[PDB]
């Protein structure tokens, strides 16, 4: 048996919904998800750390001359002076004078230790998502993990359910992020191969200890002109530091309608927005033909003292007499009032209470014992404890937000 | 040379440093930073002669005179 | 990789700034200095050689040193006259190789001395340090009792690894004191038992190698040509301070100890702020000593996030609508605290006093109705 | 002038401080600190002669001390035991007579104490020293290479005058422990050999020279009494804490050593800021790791320079015209800049690209016309 | 024959010029301006350092009356007390109880090393300026250096330049300035004889080592309440001190026209404003008769695209069909297209290329080789690179400085 409707996408509050059949008792159908994970398809394209300058020692040819060829290490930077006379502890370290060169060179690599400090940098798109969520039917209660797309299946002991696209698709990412030590960032950074001094994305490569790194950080050698040997150089900071000093709060603490955001696949889970459109079948060993049912007549009801508020906090009273004694199912049929009891036993002529919540100040909403529908209404005063830490569990709908006094005055 | 008034004059036309001038290394091939100073002393590990011309303690004593006299040599100091 | 230190050898420096407040050589010149621990632990790394002696045998009580002389030989002192200091003195954690750990407050500087009666110096470089806390709630000592927090930092043990160092050729070095200007002709004079080669240009090109003093041909001055001894192959480090080989290729490898690894620490929790309640709002009454990173955003489409340190004792307002907002106020965990509907005035008035209900709900949606 | 050092004395005087941190009669009283160097160096003056024997006969590693007793003569300690300090020890370069060199780190207060010994005196004087550079682009070690400016440093030789000192003759100093009060009746009595030279009033003024314990005309308290040492006759300087003689003139010269000297000393060069032109202006992307300054100033007949010190890796949107810029940065040489008239646009070729061009180019001319 | 011309007062660019007589043979001329130092007449009235206040031993009298002479001395400071009693090391320095009195003394004097930092105060006016010119005429080079007053000629071995006064007439330096260490500082110092406290000039000398020292600087003398024995004194902070905390920028970075300022003799060198017309007259030694120089027939002027720019970006070539070898001079006879050579080498039938650099959208400029005048006009492109390290050789006229499409366009 097909059965579809839509589940809002709120983790932890769950919602109440019955099937009807021809000659078949009701059953409850209550759906809540209990986690609910964005998993989005990345693409990791370099590393960057900052740098650490290795300077080789300084060649010098005496009473001659040389030139230097470029090689393949990162931001090599090669120049030659001519006419130094280099010294050391030991003086005198060349037979030449004004005609002996010296050659600089100055490269880069990683530092030591950024091997726990490093940032990598992905680029997501295409964020999908799956969900696991709780159903029960007929007091049998099961367990289950499906995608979202309106294609992918799901089963767990005769459990077919099918899940529909959201309403509103997003992301909380946006199209270039960069991980850092466990957190995720939000951020611009150039493309593999355009490399500025001084700013993030300083250092490019593929991986950590890949042996062609390619960076570049206007190097720029100065000639010598003390009395030792020493080859001078002046640098760009670093723009990996000069970045961390500026990163900005995470997007730990940013992203919008609380979703709390892992790292390791870089997930982003527990989080609300839209409603996702369900489709559950049933099997038929749950259901009880009207054969077996308990046939109930002249129901009534009466509230105590109603308040609209997101806890349960209004109070229900409902009377009746049957013929049999059993369990029978009370749901409440508005759209803006829903029952903490899902299912209640019933005698001959017993009188059992029940517990709502509201959003509207009106309570006028329609309630069914095994399908004796019955009107009930009263009205419902603000509550005083305007701050708690429980969300509302119906949402806020016009011609019923608005008071019926104030619909007979303007009317 | 002189190239400006702030460094020092060599007759081969370099001007060098002034902070060049009597630190017991000889800069400019003409050898003038050294002839105008009062000499600091020999060195702690160095030997002096009755001429004053520091002589280093490795060069004691080898066979070859290399003072301008030879009391590097001499038996009274170190006997063959 | 190897690790055995009976073929390497230590160098000479030229420190910035010695000990007499002027650049001068020293056997102690310090390379790199890396802070990127979390306890405020520094691997320095010299130019001289610890916990090793003259042939390099792992003894823990002495390091190795290049001498000043000219008959330059590694020579030994002890390992208590080494002593580190930034703006006091620093507490020696370590020591292997180049390498040594340290651990003291920040500074400006980074100097290490041998404190000895002969051999004395101090290298310094300059070098920011400033104190460095871990996650919120700056501190500057851990509490005995807090949450426990993921932390990097070195590790005492110098059996550990983290890098790749190089050791090279050792260049050649000559030395002044060898030649002698006698009278007209220059002499070569080979220290005892021991062998120099000599390559110049008095006249034209001429090397050889000898023994015994001496004298070259057609020389007149003492600075022509120089001479330097053949004994060294053991390796030195690629240090800017010295002479390539005629190679110069690379030919050994030694670990870099200290490795950086995680570690959990403690890390205070603030006093809990006391909420009070006001229509669509909260007022946190906050209240700390040392800054403490107060971070709240929202639950709908937009979270217009905020951001603060806070230090003194205060007290901020918050506007909580109906999806709700939270809060994480130093170390503890968020809290999520939602709004709901407390218009002053009753929906079901006798007078039309409805209107006031209805205003603060739907601020503007119920003047145009 | 004069140098005959056989002849003077140093003195007692009272200090503000001491080693119990209460004003105090210190023979280490200073008068004088000078900082007017730049290098960090500082010149004291003290009350007690450094660099002499006994005597005067110019021993290098002694100096007198002004003994407390009564009695009192000149006596000497070692140099080894003298010691000075600012916020941390520091260094001695010299000494001379009452003065005395120094190379101490930035602080608030000047500290000259004897450190071992049977005595361990202090005092600490009230001065703000703090670090000074030469030039621009502030630092914090002098460089090894750099730019070589003109330096002001001072003269570490001991046999140059930085100027002129006056000596006097000493005035009468009078002590409590030659007075006696046994009855009612006054006695007075000199040292073993001494003569002393008493005078006071009971009934008139009287006065004399005395040899052993003597008596007096009549009086019965004996604190109206004085007797000090007439056979002292060693100069002592115009110091603020001594009775005056009688005539106290100009008795003799001699020389403030350690004289300021003209000399060179390096400074760093900054990193050369990479220029982005654009259309009548120039932008720095400068970059420097401690605060350097940065001049700009027109060409023209009105110049409106600037200056300013910054400390980051910024970017300053310069505007240039046709008479051009020059801007200097830190110690380089100053590069000047002109800009010629390339608009956007073509003056040919059609209408409707000749307004644009001569419209960024006088930008009033083209509206009127 | 002499010639009067006007000369652009911009050092570094020459300015050519073409003289050409009755019958003769044309003749370069070119003047540039090498090094243009003013130098004002100056008169120092006093200098001024740091002092450095020195109290003497204070004179005690054992109860006896006690006044103090005047002395001169730099501000003498005198107070006689009464009712003290001083203690020195040795107690009780009189015997005579609550009756004796001391007196006072303050006097203030140089500092020991203000010899090297000094601050010398000064007067300047009617700064003249003095010019050295570098003229060439037919390969024959001078170097002289003359004033520019209009009167006094500063002649060479041969030649006579009566360098006629200057157009515009300024003077960076104001009535009074103070230099010291080498950095001319432009202030107000008080005059000689009327100090102020806490300001410059608190202290005055016309010689540095002269004993005429006149000083007001307000020391005042307080009464002792100690038990030991020493003059307390309250004396306001340095003048000179506190005008080098905020003395503000020196004159060398803020001296428009771009004058390097030197303190020697306080010149203000090597700056560029206004027009030196001068008179020159070149002996008919350096001439030559008219029919010795080569002939030419067929000149015609080509224009290759240019860029006009303040480098020489503008080419052009020429043609022509001359009769006999030798050496020919050449000149534009616009005044805002400059040209690059003078000299050239003609030949039978070549072609010779030239060089200039035009501030106008159209070179319709005359071209002038060995007399005969030709014209050629072209359009050619506005520069590239709009930032130079070169000052532009002409100016823009108002004039020329439209084109002619936009000319023909609005006519
Ligand atoms: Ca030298
Ligand atoms: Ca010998």
């Amino acid at each position: 048996f097909e059965h579809a409707t839509t589940v809002p996408n709120v983790p932890g509050i769950p919602y109440k919904a019955l099937v009807e059949r021809a000659g078949y008792a009701p059953l409850n159908l209550e759906i809540t998800v209990v986690s609910s994970e964005l998993t989005p398809s990345t693409n990791k394209e370099y590393v960057t750390c900052k740098f650490h300058t290795v300077i080789p020692s300084p060649q010098v040819k005496c009473c001659g001359s040389l030139e230097c060829k470029a090689s393949s290490k990162a931001d090599y930077t090669c120049r030659v002076f001519g006419g130094v006379y280099p010294f050391m502890w030991g003086g005198a370290q060349c037979f030449c004078d004004s005609e002996n060169t010296q050659l600089s060179e100055a490269y880069v690599e990683f530092a030591p230790d950024c091997t726990i400090d490093h940032a990598v940098a992905l680029k997501v798109h295409t964020a999908a998502l799956k969900v696991g969520l709780r159903i029960v039917y007929g007091n049998t209660t099961a367990h289950l993990d499906t995608f979202v797309n309106g294609v992918t299946p799901g089963s767990s002991r005769d459990l077919k359910v099918i899940a529909g696209p959201i309403s509103a698709a997003f992301s909380p990412f946006d199209h270039k992020v960069v991980i850092r030590k466990g957190l995720v960032y939000n951020y611009d950074f150039p493309e593999y191969g355009a490399m500025k001094p001084g700013a993030f994305g300083d250092i490019q490569a593929s991986s950590l200890d890949a042996t062609d790194i390619v960076a570049r950080t206007d190097i720029r050698l100065l000639k010598p002109s003390v009395k030792n040997i020493h080859v001078p150089y002046t640098q760009a900071v670093s723009g990996y530091e000069m970045w961390k000093n500026n990163s900005g709060r995470p997007l730990q603490e940013t992203a919008p309608f609380g979703c709390k955001i892992e790292v390791e696949p870089l997930r982003a889970s527990n989080c609300a927005y839209g409603h996702i459109p369900i489709s559950i079948d049933i099997p038929d060993a749950a259901f009880v033909r009207s054969s077996e049912s308990p046939t109930i007549l002249e129901v009534s009801c009466t509230v105590a003292d109603c308040i609209y508020s997101a806890d349960f906090g209004g109070s229900l009273t409902l009377q009746y007499k049957a013929d049999r004694e059993g369990h029978c199912p009370v749901h409440s049929h508005s759209t803006t009032a829903v029952l903490k009891e899902a299912t209640t036993h019933v005698t001959a002529t017993g009188s059992i209470t029940l517990h709502f919540s509201t959003s509207s100040p009106q309570a006028n909403f329609i309630v069914s014992l095994c399908g004796k529908k019955t009107t009930c209404n009263a009205e419902c005063k603000p509550p005083a404890d305007h701050i708690i830490g429980e969300p509302h569990k119906v949402d806020q709908e016009f011609q019923a937000a608005v008071s019926k006094t104030s619909w007979n005055w303007l009317l | 040379a002189k190239c400006e008034p702030s460094q020092f004059q060599c007759t081969n036309g370099r001007c060098i440093t002034l902070l060049w001038k009597c630190d017991g290394d000889e800069d400019c091939v003409d050898g003038s930073d050294e002839k105008n100073c009062v000499k600091k002393t020999c060195a702690e590990s160095d030997f002096v002669c009755n001429n004053g011309q520091c002589v280093p303690s490795r060069w004691k004593c080898d066979g070859d005179p290399d003072c301008e006299d030879g009391s590097d040599e001499s038996p009274e100091q170190c006997h063959m | 990789i190897t690790d055995d230190f009976t073929l390497t050898s230590p160098y000479l420096g030229f420190c910035p700034y010695c000990r007499h407040s002027a650049p001068c050589f020293s056997p102690i010149k310090i390379e790199n200095v890396w802070d990127e621990s979390d306890d405020g632990s520094i691997r320095i790394q010299v130019s001289a050689q610890f916990g090793y002696n003259q042939a390099g045998t792992a003894d823990v009580t002495k390091f190795r040193y290049m001498s000043y002389d000219h008959d330059h030989d590694i020579k030994e002192d002890s390992m208590e006259k080494i002593a580190i200091s930034t703006s006091g003195p620093c507490r020696r954690l370590g020591h292997k190789g180049y390498f040594l750990l340290a651990q003291c407050p920040p500074g400006d500087s980074v100097t290490v001395s041998i404190t000895s009666g002969a051999s004395e110096n101090s290298c310094t470089v300059e070098k920011k340090i400033r104190r460095k806390f871990v996650g919120r709630e700056e501190y500057l000592f851990p509490p005995v009792q807090g949450k426990l927090v993921k932390c990097h930092v070195y590790d005492r043990l110098k059996e550990t690894s983290a890098g790749y160092i190089t050791m090279h050729r050792p260049g050649p070095h000559a030395y002044k004191s060898y030649l002698k200007e006698a009278s007209g002709e220059v002499y070569i004079k080979p220290p005892s038992g021991k062998n120099v080669t000599y390559e110049c240009k008095c006249g034209d090109y001429s090397t050889g190698i000898v023994s015994t003093q001496t004298k070259m041909n057609g020389c007149t001055k003492a600075r022509q040509c120089i001479a330097y001894k053949l004994d060294q192959t053991k390796w030195v480090f690629n240090s800017p301070d010295l002479i390539r080989h005629t190679d110069h290729s690379v030919q050994g490898k030694l670990h870099i100890p200290f490795r950086l690894t995680p570690t959990v620490c403690p890390v205070p929790l603030a006093h809990t702020p006391t909420v009070t309640k006001w229509f669509k709002g909260i007022t946190l009454h906050l209240t700390a000593t040392r800054p403490t990173l107060l971070t709240t955003r929202k639950l709908g489409l937009r979270a217009d996030a905020t951001a603060e340190w806070i230090t003194g004792t205060t007290s901020r307002n918050f506007s909580v609508g109906r999806e709700g907002l939270e809060y994480v106020w130093g170390n503890h965990e968020p809290v999520r605290v939602w709004a709901q509907e407390s218009a002053p005035g009753d929906p079901h008035g006798w007078p039309h006093e409805i209107i006031i209900h209805y205003y603060h709900r739907h601020p503007v949606y119920t003047v145009i109705v």
